[PDB]
């Protein structure tokens, strides 16, 4: 009891994708990569994983996580399996890829009303 | 628990754990190594001689000596190694299969410090930085746990567990 | 009247506990013999202790310092007016030498400590309707979950179903 | 239909006294009982409300 | 007070604090070079029993920008004069026994952070 | 033997906000069996059966 | 089960409880700070309560009221404790009970610097 377990309806799996897009959209922005940064920039900045692996340094948390967020609504350069994670208390963006990962869909509510409009 | 993506190898773990109790004396259990070694040494071994250079890789800020004062005793324990051989001679020894030589040793530790631990960062032949960087990340994470300023990871959390479908199974 | 000393121990307590006595210039305004009281406070001294060892010391500069103690001359002008006797004031405690605020303070704490110490009594609901079997008086406690019976007085416990 | 009228009153009720625990123990006015901390003393009151 | 670590000026290694026998005086001794400095502070260790950390200095003012944090009006900043403003517990491990509130101004190049 | 604890960071699930000790947000359930229940305190019965 | 008079009054039985319950240092001790001030009467610290009583390093224990007033306790018995745990090989300089702060010193008279820390812990 408790330890066999049964997948919700609407459960899915993540499959599982690749890491090379991402990290090449991350490095063309304004990303510090971790191999060239002075260690005293690490304070105030937060620090970015992806599948586990320290990569690089942002100074916006605020808008990465935005300009993340549109793209993977986009469906373009990062399939809809991944998830961005924003810690706010550490600043530190974890990202994963790897398949295993759990997940169902749910509905995006902007401000006080959903996109699921009558059209 | 690291592993770097499916590779022949199992994955490896790295336990960075803390004395109870001097006090407060970090060590670390590295795989094929059956003791444990002071995270001071693993860090010269990794290439970094000078003190302040480790100290940044483990702690990104100076201006809080509360957190200074947890790594102080770990930090003095291994005084009495600073170059670099002499840190590889010491975590060979510790090997499962230690060399009858200097040399052997050497090698030995070299590989199982740039193949066995923390594969996933890299296992090229030029990324010691990189997984400095990552067990400094450790050790700021395992002393904030310490401190408190962070609670614990539960271990039933489901964000921190992955499904084996039939591909990797198979 | 204090009996003369000839050890010197004694001599340079007697004249630090004048000289203490004489903070504030309480002995003018109340004219009492300074150099008499510390006479008497060092002999109170000696003869609870009867020796010049570190007890002794220990006790002439708590004393010295509880008397020089600018944040409550009370005691200092008490004990200059004849409010604590000497034999009371080398007898006394640490505690007893407080200032007043300092010993309201303290009793706050004691009491806040001692209500703290308590257990919380066990809720119920209390009524007469129940004789306890035990003792044989009506107060006791009732509890609904089958209604179990606490005693008030005897404590009989007991349920009903 | 009358049983839901005193039903719903008193769920209204604990409500509010549970919200006004809150709110003194936010503003630091709950003070420990004896023997249990601050946490320990909150939630023995909400549970017994 | 507390005591930060000096690292040396040649060989950049921690320094190990020595009483000068001689001139009667607090060094700090490098264990491999031999580095001298005199000293400053005259205090070598602290430790602090009841640990009153001040949560204010762990909070950041990132944590504004969060969407699952409760919002107020009733507690405006003081420097901006902001009204929106978020508040929480310590979240912090070890809480001794207090629930005591840390609220946070919500609004962009203020970041300030005050207790009530 | 206590009321449903903050499985996710400080909280009991997604839909209650962060910090909220109420009641119908750590397992009193406020409905009954007779007029249903709602989905968080459903999913609390659940966690008490098992 | 309380067999005197304390059985009736919870004043008189908080005493008893105290001295069944284990106290340290740890429970009464609020900060602890080592300092290397070379000269006894040179005091580093604003603290006048050495040239009244009168080694280069001291410890400033100082003392929680609260908590000692909750187990009611006195420097003298503290003082009295720690110097006769450790052999007279230490002095320690206890506080009159008057005082806002309740700050100690100890000193030891006759590797060096590590022996305070040890002792202290
Ligand atoms: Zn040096
Ligand atoms: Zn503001």
């Amino acid at each position: 009891v408790g330890l066999v377990k049964n997948l919700a309806l609407m459960a899915y799996i993540s499959v599982g994708s690749q890491p090379s897009p991402i990290l090449e959209f991350l490095e063309e922005w304004s990303m510090e990569n971790l191999e060239e940064i002075s260690p005293a920039a690490i304070a105030d900045a937060t620090k970015i994983f992806v599948n586990g692996c320290w990569v690089g340094i942002h100074k916006d948390p605020e808008q990465l996580m935005n300009t993340l967020r549109k793209l993977r609504r986009q469906m373009d350069i990062i399939v809809s399996e991944v998830s961005m994670i924003r810690d706010i208390r550490e600043r530190e963006i974890r990202i994963y890829t790897d398949a295993g990962r759990i997940c169902r869909p749910l509905l995006i509510v902007e401000k006080q009303k959903l996109l699921l409009k009558k059209r | 628990r690291s592993c770097l993506e499916n590779s022949s190898r199992p994955t490896s773990t790295i336990w960075v754990s803390m004395l109870a109790r001097i006090g407060q004396r970090i060590v670390a259990t590295l795989p094929y190594i059956k003791q444990e070694v002071p995270i001071i040494i693993v860090f010269r071994a990794l290439g970094f001689v000078s003190d302040r250079d480790i100290l940044e890789h483990i702690i990104y800020d100076f201006e809080d000596p509360e957190m200074m004062e947890m790594v102080k005793p770990s930090l003095d324990e291994a005084f009495v190694i600073q170059e670099q051989n002499v840190a590889l001679n010491f975590i060979g020894s510790r090997g499962a299969k230690p060399g009858v030589t200097k040399e052997k040793r050497i090698k030995y530790a070299k590989e199982v410090l740039q193949k066995e631990m923390l594969p996933h960062v890299g296992v090229s032949d030029f990324c010691e930085t990189k997984k400095a960087y990552f067990l400094g990340y450790m050790v700021h994470r395992l002393l904030l746990a310490a401190l408190g300023r962070r609670e614990l990871d539960d271990r039933d959390h489901y964000g921190n567990k992955r499904l084996d479908l039939a591909g990797p199974l198979l | 009247r204090a009996p003369s000393t000839s050890d010197s121990v004694r001599l340079k307590c007697r004249e630090m506990l004048a000289a203490a006595l004489r903070t504030g210039d309480d002995y003018i305004a109340i004219g009492a013999d300074e150099e008499e009281l510390g006479s008497q406070i060092e002999e109170a001294i000696y003869q609870e202790i009867r020796n010049t060892d570190m007890k002794y010391k220990n006790r002439v500069r708590s004393r010295i310092s509880n008397l020089k103690d600018a944040k409550n001359p009370n005691l200092r002008k008490n004990v200059l007016c004849g409010n604590i006797p000497p034999d009371l004031f080398a007898r006394m405690t640490a505690e007893e030498m407080a200032s007043d605020e300092l010993k309201e303070m303290r009793k706050n704490l004691t009491k806040e400590a001692i209500r703290e110490h308590q257990m919380a009594k066990t809720g119920g609901t209390q009524t007469d309707l129940f004789t306890c079997g035990k003792c044989k008086k009506k107060n006791c406690t009732y509890t609904q979950v089958t209604t179990f019976v606490v005693c008030n007085e005897c404590g009989n416990r007991w349920k009903f179903c | 239909s009358k049983t839901y009228q005193d039903i719903q009153n008193t769920i209204k009720k604990a409500k509010q006294d549970v919200i006004e625990v809150i709110e003194k123990a936010h503003n630091n006015e709950l003070e420990p009982t004896p023997g249990n901390t601050l946490r320990q003393t909150f939630e023995n009151q909400v549970n017994r409300i | 007070g507390f005591v930060g670590i000096r690292f040396c000026q040649e060989c950049n290694n921690m320094l190990y604090p020595k009483e000068d026998k001689e001139n009667r005086i607090l060094l700090y001794a490098c264990r491999n070079c031999d580095y001298q400095q005199e000293a400053d502070n005259s205090c070598i260790y602290v430790n602090k029993i009841t640990h009153e950390v001040d949560e204010l200095t762990q909070i950041i003012a990132d944590v504004s920008q969060d969407p699952t944090l409760p919002r107020t009006e009733d507690h405006p900043c003081q420097k901006c004069g902001h009204k929106e403003a978020v508040f929480f517990q310590s979240h912090s491990a070890r809480a001794e026994d207090a629930m005591r509130l840390y609220y946070v101004c919500t609004a962009p190049h203020c970041g300030h952070r005050w207790t009530e | 033997g206590k009321r449903i604890p903050f499985g996710f960071k400080h909280r009991t699930l997604p839909h209650f906000i962060k910090d909220d000790y109420g009641p119908e947000s750590r397992g009193f359930v406020e409905n009954s069996y007779l007029a249903g229940l709602t989905p968080t305190e459903f999913f609390f019965h659940a966690m008490g059966g098992r | 089960f309380l067999l005197g008079q304390s059985a009736r009054d919870a004043e008189r039985a908080k005493d008893i409880l105290c001295r069944l319950e284990h106290t340290t240092l740890r429970k009464v001790t609020a900060n602890t700070a080592i300092y290397y001030d070379p000269n006894p009467q040179s005091t580093v610290v604003a603290e006048d309560q050495e040239w009244v009583n009168v080694s280069p390093w001291l410890l400033r224990v100082e003392l929680d009221r609260k908590h000692m007033t909750d187990r009611k306790l006195t420097m003298e018995q503290i003082a009295e404790k720690i110097n006769a745990g450790f052999g007279d090989d230490l002095n320690c300089i206890f506080n009159d009970d008057n005082a806002e702060k309740l700050v100690l010193r100890i000193r030891i008279m006759n590797d060096d610097d590590v022996f305070l820390r040890c002792i202290e812990s």
